[PDB]
RNA sequence: AUAAAUUUUUAAG
RNA sequence: GGAGGUCAACAUCAAGAACUGUGGGCCUUUGCCUAUAGAACUUAUAACGAACAUGGUUCUUGCCUUUUACCAGAACCAUCCGGGUGUUGUCUCCAUCCAUAUUUUUUGGAACUUUUC
């Protein structure tokens, strides 16, 4: 029952064990279970700094993928007469909405935006604390 | 419960015709039906038993007094039996 | 303690839930389920420079249904032949 | 702001444009004297939502955007005197501001039953009731209550004089002249050439000249009711009218103090109310930051945090506020590079704006 | 390339109500309506019309194997690029079909899915101001907040009908893992927190 | 992922890489900049 | 089990239809799950009013057609 | 009120 | 006949959000329209592999005596280590739905007599 067979292939397991094995390999595990967390270290805030030729403080640094951006005219439109610095745009806007702040995007893709804030309560501590218990993290209703 | 009140039930909005137990059929969109078939109807005729026919507003008839209800054919085809 | 206090908020938060109470208790009611996920310190503050182990202590032995031993004896001053 | 990438493309931009503003209903759309385009949208990610659907989709020409910018107003808080500029006619303008909870009212519009006040767009409703909504409830002159002509967007338009009074049925003929000059001088400004807010127009007298004239005042008149309401704004000490978002924001609780920090910092600043959630460890914060402080605003809150919190901003109560500056400064001081004193905020964005149009 | 969609005649769902009835149906204007549905952010919409949808039509072409038995939401009005990566939900998003009250009086409906964030209510106000009676969807955990305000004050502002369908409750047990005392306390206080707001009506 | 299932197929036993989830989850805070300059190539290397 | 559902003739002129090849008149005031009639009172169809109001039972009723509509 | 870190070698003429 | 195989062969796996067969109408086989049946595997933070390499041409760079060998980006292609589903063959191990009568149904208000046709 528990596996295919001698070919070995398709393994077919059971809560318990399953369990124990979720115990033992938590050194090995990634742990995090909030998609929210991830918020720009996804690809695609990944793909967005390369492209636009950007760094988030954490991340990997790639190359210009467009880079002469010395061509320009001399051109009124941007420019500090006209402009009013009032918050700096860091970058992580430029990545977070990338079509915005970034004047001339080219081959940027789509952040994902965001996920429901994850409320998890997990009790770690007893393990006869039970499972339904009303959690010190909570508010009293 | 009786498929034959789900079917009556269905047939409001449309153009049933009805007969009582005096025998003095009616036609008409049919308003309002219930578990016992107490039927409203709108913009009804009204034939007597020897033939003179009467126009009529807002007819309603209590289902002890009912003979047999004539629904439309469309409700054949859909989708009370499966 | 982790019986004893997980019963006494059984019954305890079982009150601001279950029961009606006044205002101004009930404020501070919440107020310590605030400070209890904010953990305490702000109740628990002082002057922490004694041991539990090298220091000598003595865990007193009363339980309620001891009657003190309510001594005025020991209040007040005596002869002394030493 | 909009311009597209090469001025070669400028048609092409114009035939998507149009296509936006029908898809996405909620946009609003301007050009100036300048060929710049205008683009105005409910909130962030929408204008996100927007450029990409203006360049993947519809024009597929590359363009320059500007820092996001926002909307402003112009009010004022309190002889007098105007002209014609061929000395035929004169006007004179007065102007003051409006009841808070009068401008509030007209902004929020309703059918004013029960004892309830009722908005202005109704104004064909009985004339002389509607003066008992404003003398009841307003503290309105019942003589003004009586005088009330015509309201506009945020403000409204009014009559003082005896030369009326000489001429209630010549003013008869040039009412519906000027209520167009009103609304003339009131969709533009007299600093920021930008949409006027909550004042209240009470006219001083209207001079027309000797045997008056046919054609001369028709379109005579608007124009001079252009530098009528101007000059009756100018000298009314004005300000300058910023929105403000109504922040929501939630937290874990523990995390709480962090916010605290962000406000103070993003000079929205004010967190009203902190309700507690029920059943959950969240705290809803309910706040203000003003529109043009808000740019990253979201994204500061959903990292600082590591991914626990959420925010949002929106526009309701459609509230305003003064911004704090002196709106003429001579001796101002205007940073180059820094966000500015405040001090000076307002003289900065009249010299800026300024800077954009001319 | 821009969105998704099916084009052709011949490979759009069987639909098993058999429309052309449907369509029969669609004369008196008694029994059809208009549903449109509205909440705040991540508050279950679209999915939900998927549960009608996929309770509707008989064999999907969407549906990988994955949805099908499985996970991730199929999420069925979504339709676009933008809102598919984006995540969310921009342009509102209909979908007919007829459907039975439990009477087995089967009705016309016209659901239209709205946007909900808050940034989009433009994309409701038209959402409500076609639409019929309109559902408020309620995510349990963030309960009642000032968006819902708002919005019950323009629905019935509006002169539309409500009703109110509480979502997640996989988020109130499987997360918070509240005992069943409690969360029925809680759901009261949700329900009790909403009254407040709809004032002559319980 | 690798978890929850219960019911699945084997992977080819290189496949599983136990060590990706490191590198992708933040840097911490502690490490001096030869660990984290050690991220930033592994990250380099996925993404690419 | 379910009220006959007859507010919308509430207050108005209604021809009671009755048992026997008979008639009655009169303006509805009342009823119940039987489908009892009260109704303030009217003729008999020339014609002749007897009562100032009048109680109807429900096994009796052929129909109720509305005069008003 | 900062957490931003390039490389690296063998043969043949 | 069932279970298996670190067994084989042959099909199929990146697309109008997309497959196939069939009935009928029109054009003249294609093709269009209509009706009908069936759809394994793989796909929406898009895909056969919640894995991760190498090669060729072409441009841009970087080391900079020249070439192999190279530095790091892009475009267009290729190779390689693997995989799923289906059919057939072969091998091994075993076997031959209420329960009850007093206004809406089933405890009936039915019958008798007479005229016309
Ligand atoms: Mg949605
Ligand atoms: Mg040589
Ligand atoms: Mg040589």
């Amino acid at each position: 029952k528990k596996v295919n067979g001698t070919s070995y292939k398709k393994w077919s397991f059971d809560l318990p064990e399953m369990s124990n094995l979720y115990r033992l390999s938590t050194p090995l595990r990634d742990e995090v279970t909030d998609k929210n967390y991830y918020y720009l270290f996804d690809k695609k805030s990944f793909f967005n700094g390369k492209a636009l030729n950007n760094a988030i403080p954490g991340g990997p640094k790639f190359e210009p993928l467009y880079p002469r951006e010395e061509e320009e005219d001399y051109n009124e439109f941007n420019s500090i007469d006209r402009v009013i610095f009032r918050v700096p745009i860091r970058s992580e806007y430029k990545v977070a909405f990338p079509h915005l702040y970034n004047s001339r995007p080219r081959s940027v893709r789509i952040p994902w935006y965001n996920n429901p804030v994850s409320c998890i309560i997990q009790n770690d501590e007893e393990y006869d604390t039970p499972a339904l218990f009303f959690d010190p993290s909570l508010n009293p209703i | 419960n009786g498929i034959p009140v789900k079917l009556l039930n269905e047939a409001q909005g449309h153009i049933v015709s009805l007969e009582l137990t005096t025998g003095a059929t009616y036609r008409g969109k049919l308003v309002e039906s219930e578990d016992s078939m107490n039927v409203q109807l709108r913009d009804v005729i009204a034939t007597e038993p020897q033939g003179a026919v009467t126009h009529m507003d807002q007819i309603f008839v209590r289902g002890s007094q009912i003979k047999f209800i004539v629904v439309p054919d469309l409700l054949k085809n859909a989708p009370l039996f499966k | 303690s982790k019986k004893t206090h997980d019963m006494i908020w059984e019954k305890l938060r079982y009150i601001l839930q279950t029961q009606e109470l006044s205002s101004t208790l009930r404020e501070s009611l919440e107020t310590l389920f605030e400070i209890r996920q904010k953990d305490y310190k702000s109740g628990s503050q002082g002057l922490f420079i004694l041991d539990p182990t090298s220091y000598t202590v003595h865990t007193h032995s009363y339980i309620v249904s001891d009657e003190d031993e309510a001594n005025k004896e020991l209040g007040n001053f005596e002869k002394c032949e030493n | 702001v909009l311009q597209p990438l090469l001025p070669r493309e400028l048609p092409k931009l114009l035939d998507a444009l149009n296509k936006i503003s029908k898809y996405y209903p909620g946009v609003i759309i301007k050009v100036e004297e300048s060929g710049e385009h205008v683009i105005l949208g409910n909130g962030e990610l929408y204008m996100d939502c927007l450029l990409y659907d203006l360049r993947a989709s519809y024009a597929k020409i590359e363009i320059k955007i500007s820092d996001p910018l926002t909307v402003f107003s112009e009010s004022c808080s309190n002889s007098r005197l105007g002209e014609e500029n061929l000395p035929g006619l004169s006007i004179s303008v007065a102007a003051e501001p409006m009841d808070s909870k009068m401008i509030q009212d007209l902004s929020r519009n309703t059918l004013g039953k029960g004892q309830n006040c009722l908005d202005i767009d109704g104004i064909m409703d009985n004339p002389r009731k509607l003066s008992k909504i404003l003398r009841t409830e307003y503290g309105w002159d019942s003589l003004a209550s009586r005088n009330v002509w015509s309201f506009y967007n945020g403000n409204v338009l009014i009559n003082d004089t005896l030369p009326d009074e000489i001429s209630p049925e010549l003013l008869s003929k040039y009412k519906e002249q000027i209520i167009q000059g009103f609304y003339w001088a009131v969709k533009e400004g007299p600093l920021a050439e930008e949409p006027i807010y909550g004042v209240q127009y009470k006219l001083l007298s209207i001079s027309v000249p000797s045997d008056v004239n046919i054609d001369v005042m028709k379109s005579q008149i608007i124009p001079l009711m252009k530098k009528a309401c101007y000059v009756g704004l100018l000298t009314a000490i004005p300000i300058l009218l910023e929105p403000i978002y109504e922040v929501d924001i939630t937290v874990h609780a523990p995390l709480l103090p962090i916010v605290e920090e962000l406000m103070k910092k993003r000079r929205g600043s004010r967190i009203y109310k902190t309700i507690k959630v029920a059943g959950t460890p969240l705290l809803e914060v309910r706040g203000q930051v003003p529109v043009i402080e808000s740019a990253g605003f979201e994204t500061d809150l959903r990292l600082s945090t590591n991914g626990l919190g959420m925010c949002q901003l929106y526009f309701w109560h459609k509230i305003w506020r003064k911004v704090p500056g002196d709106v003429l400064d001579k001796d101002a001081f205007i940073p180059k590079l820094k966000p500015a004193p405040i001090n000076s905020l307002s003289r900065d964005f009249v010299m800026k704006t300024r800077r954009r149009k001319g | 390339e821009h969105t998704i969609f099916t084009q052709l005649k011949k490979n759009i769902p069987k639909t098993r109500y058999n429309r052309d009835y449907m369509l029969s149906m669609a004369n008196i204007p008694e029994r059809i309506i208009n549903v449109g549905v509205i909440g705040p952010l991540h508050s279950g919409k679209t999915s939900l019309m998927d549960l009608l949808v996929i309770d509707s039509h008989k064999r999907i072409p969407d549906m990988s194997k994955n949805v099908e038995l499985g996970w991730k939401p199929l999420r069925y009005l979504d339709n676009l690029k933008q809102e598919i990566d984006r995540g969310l939900s921009i342009k509102l998003n209909g979908s007919t079909l007829l459907c039975t009250d439990l009477e087995s009086k089967s009705r016309m409906i016209n659901f239209l899915d709205a946007p909900g964030h808050v940034n989009f209510m433009d994309e409701t106000a038209v959402a409500l101001a076609a639409s019929d009676l309109v559902l408020i969807v309620i995510d349990v955990v963030e309960g009642v907040t000032f968006v819902v305000e708002q919005l019950i004050k323009q629905s019935i502002k509006n002169n539309v009908a409500m009703c109110f369908v509480i979502n997640k409750l996989d988020r109130l047990i499987l997360d918070l893992k509240l005992p069943p005392m409690d969360a029925y306390l809680k759901l009261n206080h949700i329900i009790a927190n909403i009254n407040s707001f709809t004032k002559g009506n319980v | 992922f690798p978890f929850n299932r219960t019911k699945g197929k084997m992977v080819r036993a290189q496949d599983v890489a136990l060590a990706k989830k490191w590198f992708l989850q933040h840097p911490d805070e502690e490490y001096p900049v030869k660990v984290k300059v050690s991220y930033q190539k592994l990250l380099k290397n996925y993404v690419l | 089990v379910s009220t006959p559902e007859l507010k919308k003739y509430m207050d108005k002129k209604i021809l009671l239809n009755i048992n026997g090849s008979r008639k009655v008149a009169g303006i509805l005031r009342g009823y119940d799950i039987f489908l009892n009639v009260v109704l303030d009172d009217a003729m008999e169809i020339n014609n002749h009013q007897l009562g100032l109001q009048t109680v109807i039972r429900g096994n009796s009723i052929i129909s109720l057609e509305a005069l008003d509509a």
